[PDB]
């Protein structure tokens, strides 16, 4: 299911790609930064690959499915929020606290929370929930 | 010069890019444009609106100065120095510009002065006052477009000059480049297979001789 | 014609035409935005959309006879009126719809 | 957002005291200045109406909306025209005592050629 | 005479419709009006064909003459009637029975007027002489 | 000389330097639109529209002689000042702008 | 490490980034116009100037050590704040910003 | 030094047009029209050398120093000119005859002057000075 969703957000970040280039950043809505913005997250975390081996650049495949569970995860509150009325920029500061710990997710080890996936994952889909009910309200 | 194997890739996507382009942004331009002519009959019919109502009000001021006796109006405009009616400004997206809009707020900092009673003369003033408010208060809602108009006015011309832009300097130039390229590269392809063919036959015939 | 109805060539047309607006219509939503769109266009966002999501997407063992293919394609269409789909005979158009 | 609040004037002596009964302009007290410009037709002269427009556009950061008076506007044309900016928006109103001319009006003279 | 002045009238209809969008209306007036409108029904009684009927198909080189010929016709004194005072829509509406007549020409038998030589056209002459009177006044 | 002045080298020398100059101005006519253009580029734009329906449009049994070419020339070539006519000396200039 | 620093890696991969956005925004602000530009892009237009005249100007018998010229490095660098450079890891960040 | 300067000139003035082009002159500085405006001089007075007399076709050493030396000199001085109060138009406007009395030097024969040095070229020096404190004003 998480598959098919992260490719979706690349292919309309093209197509924005183009957008953006020519008339600018203002005249994007609220949904289309938001493709833009998630993508930034993926780029980040999954396309960089810091060192042989340090800064954990070995990922497990289960930790690899964790790390991508944490960005669709806030891409589906991210897209809702937008929807249900939340400024990019409101959505932005709000969010904050639960955008650094997934932005951090490639530093950290599942050989600490479990062995293969991180405890600190599992306490990253608690959080997501929790900040999306007072950000929205 | 251009490249001389193998621009024609890249050629192919600024080709891509260049037609692409040139469409969005005149449907751009084609919103702004529409949008801006319903904007311009608005605000003609509007002038004539708020110079009619406006000068009612000026008519009923300008009789009541003279009967009261003296130049009034010198004595007010010293007097009065605060607004009521003062505007807070808010961006709105429209045709994916960002224009200035307006909206008034009414302050209650004045509303009788002391040049509105004077005893009998006063009541003149009053009577004026109140048809000046209500025709100027119209008038400030209806300024709100202009400011907007004003922005939009500038926004098309540089919009036009992009649609163009792209359309004669950038297109032709892509396809006089393309086509260059294209040939030089085929001619590469032909005559190597053309050389090579060509000394293959004497290798052949020497050969069948010896 | 007799294991496909007459309305084939007609509906093709129309299809293809809203398929092609649409295009260019979803280019011009992500500028625009919707505050300023044209509603010949707005309707072509959405189909767009269902064109792919539908018409386009099917199972893998999913099979679908050339009747009900044509059905399909109608009910796509039934969202605009008659005066965005005016190239078609009202006759035909009045039945299939 | 917000960093203009007053409507401005540049107007004859009737159409002035009107707005301001309406409650629009003031004087600022710090300056001594008033964010009005009265005026009386062919009797006061056209050099001041072009100075005290420096003022409200150019000076004044904090003018909104300058309203002024079509006959006026005409007499210092050249300045009206050049300022093509919304910030202060520009409007001309038919003056007192002259009904409406569309060219006497510089965003519409602008407007006529491309749309 | 004929033949040069259809090539003119498409060249000049396609111009004027883009000065109607970057320009604008502003430069458009009644008397471009009529040269989009005699294009217009050039390129239906012209242009279009497919051969609905058998006349539609064979059109003698006497009755192609005679096409081209009202269409000129209309368009000199449309814009004489809206010169000494008439509107665009006004003439359109005015030219009407004439108008349809002439369009329908194709439908119409090339042996009306014997053989090879059309009827209609020749009695169109004078039908746009008094028509010419009721578009002015 | 005695068939052709000297000046007459001169004078195209003019006239093909502006007519390019002239076909740059209407470049950007196209692109930036008349207000937007400067006053350098707008009497070259002039120039260039005078060139062409009447120096090179002359009929298909009809004669010229160089003289005659070289005064049509001189006035087509006068829309600019002298500072701006500089690719012939001043005293040919002087004479005939 | 004794002789290069373990920044060193890092250090290039920023350089890279900026020069190549910085480069991307020059050509579009030829084409389009100003309005599809931002701010982030104009950080990146003078990073290219000081990139191209400090780091890339030098000698032809200016010879120069190695901790040198990852010091002037970073001198270009300090233009971005710490929360727009992330092709370092920000562990190393810290110790030399 | 000259030289130097002499390929700046140029190849800041190539980048600028582009965007003249494309954009527009509207959307860009006074002063990089004068980039554009000094370099102009230079492309007519030195590229077209290719003469109609000898006086056309000869420049000693002297006589290039010089006209490149009048030409910098103009737009060190315009800069600052339109920077302290001066537009664009009036700049231009007023040097004018000046644009001019170095375009016609190369017409003229270099025996003239102290040697191979005009005394138009001498007196061109103060009389661009003079210009700079006027266009100023």
């Amino acid at each position: 299911v998480l598959r098919d969703r992260m490719k979706e957000i690349l292919s309309n970040a093209e197509e924005l790609e183009q957008v953006v280039q020519l008339v600018g950043k203002s005249a994007l809505s609220d949904s289309d930064k938001i493709t833009l913005d998630v993508a930034t997250l993926i780029k980040e975390d999954f396309l960089q690959q810091n060192g042989y081996s340090t800064y954990d650049a070995f990922c497990p495949i289960w930790k690899t499915f964790d790390m991508m569970r944490a960005f669709i995860s806030y891409h589906d509150e991210a897209q809702k929020a937008v929807a249900n009325g939340a400024n990019w920029s409101k959505l932005a500061d709000s969010t904050g606290d639960v955008k650094h710990a997934v932005s951090s997710s490639k530093f950290f080890e599942p050989s600490r929370g479990e062995k293969e996936v991180h405890g600190e994952f599992e306490k990253l889909l608690s959080t997501m929930q929790e900040r999306f009910a007072e950000s929205t309200d | 010069v251009f490249p001389t194997r193998m621009t024609l890739g890249l050629m192919k996507t600024k080709l891509k890019g260049a037609n692409q382009g040139y469409s969005l942004l005149k449907r751009k331009s084609e919103a702004l444009t529409k949008r801006f002519r319903d904007i311009t009959k608005r605000i003609d019919d509007a002038k004539q609106k708020m110079g009619r109502v406006m000068q009612t009000a000026a008519f009923s001021l300008a009789e009541v100065s003279y009967a009261t006796g003296e130049n009034i109006g010198y004595q007010v405009q010293e007097s009065v120095s605060t607004a009521r009616f003062k505007v807070r400004a808010r961006q709105e997206n429209v045709s994916g510009v960002y224009l200035s809009q307006f909206e008034s707020y009414i302050d209650p900092e004045i509303n009788d002065f002391r040049l509105t009673g004077l005893g009998r003369g006063g009541q003149q003033v009053q009577r004026a006052k109140e048809i000046y408010s209500r025709a100027v208060e119209t008038l400030v809602e209806l300024a709100s477009l202009q400011t907007a108009f004003i922005i939009l006015d500038e926004v098309i011309k540089v919009t036009n000059r992009r649609v163009n832009a792209i359309e004669h300097v950038i297109i032709p130039r892509t396809e006089n480049t393309i086509a260059y390229i294209n040939s030089e590269l085929d001619e590469l392809d032909r005559e190597e297979f053309y050389r090579l063919k060509k000394v293959q036959e004497k290798k052949q015939n020497e050969t069948a001789k010896l | 014609e007799g294991m496909t109805r007459k309305d084939h060539g007609d509906v093709s047309n129309q299809l293809y035409a809203k398929y092609a607006i649409g295009k260019d219509a979803a280019a011009m939503k992500a500028v625009v935005g919707e505050e300023a769109l044209s509603i010949e266009d707005k309707l072509s966002l959405e189909f767009l959309e269902k064109f792919e999501k539908t018409f386009i997407t099917q199972g893998a063992y999913e099979d679908r006879t050339v009747f009900e293919s044509l059905d399909q394609a109608w009910s796509l269409l039934r969202i605009y009126p008659k005066e965005m789909l005016n190239r078609i005979s009202p006759k035909i158009l009045d039945e299939f719809y | 957002a917000e960093k203009r609040t007053l409507i401005a004037v540049i107007a004859d002596e009737d159409t002035t005291t009107g707005l301001l009964l309406a409650g629009i302009g003031q004087i600022t007290p710090e300056t001594q200045e008033k964010n009005f410009f009265v005026y009386q037709e062919g009797k006061t002269t056209k050099e001041e109406i072009t100075d005290k427009f420096n003022h409200f556009t150019e000076e004044r950061d904090d003018i909104a909306i300058l309203l002024i008076n079509q006959h006026i506007a005409e007499n210092i044309r050249a300045r009206v025209d050049s300022f093509t900016n919304a910030f202060p928006a520009i409007l001309e109103i038919p003056s007192k005592d002259h009904p409406y001319d569309p060219e006497k009006d510089s965003v519409l003279k602008r407007v006529r050629k491309l749309f």
